[PDB]
């Protein structure tokens, strides 16, 4: 998961 | 927005609309090309192909469960564009490139077309 | 094999299989959440829930139109999940993660319960 | 396109  | 995103989301959902056409799960249409028979999602076709997306949309052929192909188009070609549809893999050879560039070039599908012409530039 | 691969045909694809969805475009079941109705393609439901793949490759279920959720799923943390699996991105909040949690067990969607129970740790 |  990232901080798109 | 704040959302967080699933890096890998998109490629297993493609992983798993690919194992769904292997397995003939909910498969709703039949390509024809010349003597050979494809069986696909509609949905995947149209997210694919200018081409199918065409179709797909019309009031009248969006409920054909066979769309047959024009005779001029490679079946082979079908079949690897077809593949790549579903995998985001080209097996782009020399003794296929001018078949699969048709093949794309008909379907609508520009980026394929685009290394097809590029690959064809390199060898000339 | 040989094959080249294009990077960005899995996210292409799957904001295309959004772009039908948000026009209503070949969709073909309604997810029934209490009192709210969801349209969907039931292929990209199986391709990111556990649970959609086992109700839609069962004999009788895969025919279904309307598929009625359990009545302690809550509708919005159902309508995240769905916008998450067509678009990798997953609206996790303070206010909702409780629910987004639950509903991501029930529909059988491990990697977001993973984030879920990750982001709930960090709070405690 | 890349070598995957
Ligand atoms: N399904 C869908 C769809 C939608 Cl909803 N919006 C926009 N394009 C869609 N698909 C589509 C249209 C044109 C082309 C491609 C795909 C690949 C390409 O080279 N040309
Ligand atoms: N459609 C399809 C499908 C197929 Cl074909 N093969 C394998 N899994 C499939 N889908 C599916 C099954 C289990 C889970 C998920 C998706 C996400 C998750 O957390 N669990
Ligand atoms: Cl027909
Ligand atoms: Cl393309
Ligand atoms: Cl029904
Ligand atoms: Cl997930």
């Amino acid at each position: 998961w990232v901080i798109p | 927005d704040s959302c967080i995103q699933f890096t890998r989301h998109a490629s297993d959902v493609l992983l798993n609309l690919n194992r769904l056409r292997s397995r003939d799960i909910l498969t709703d249409v039949v390509i024809v090309v010349s003597r050979e028979q494809f069986r696909a999602h509609k949905t995947v076709l149209m997210a694919c192909s200018g081409l199918f997306y065409s179709i797909f949309t019309d009031q009248l052929k969006c409920n054909l469960s066979v769309i047959n192909l024009d005779p001029e188009i490679n079946p082979e070609g079908f079949c690897i564009l077809l593949d790549f549809m579903y995998t985001s893999r080209l097996n782009l050879r020399e003794g296929n490139i001018m078949a699969v560039m048709a093949t794309a070039m008909y379907l609508q599908m520009e980026h394929v077309v685009d290394t097809c012409r590029k690959f064809i530039k390199a060898s000339e």
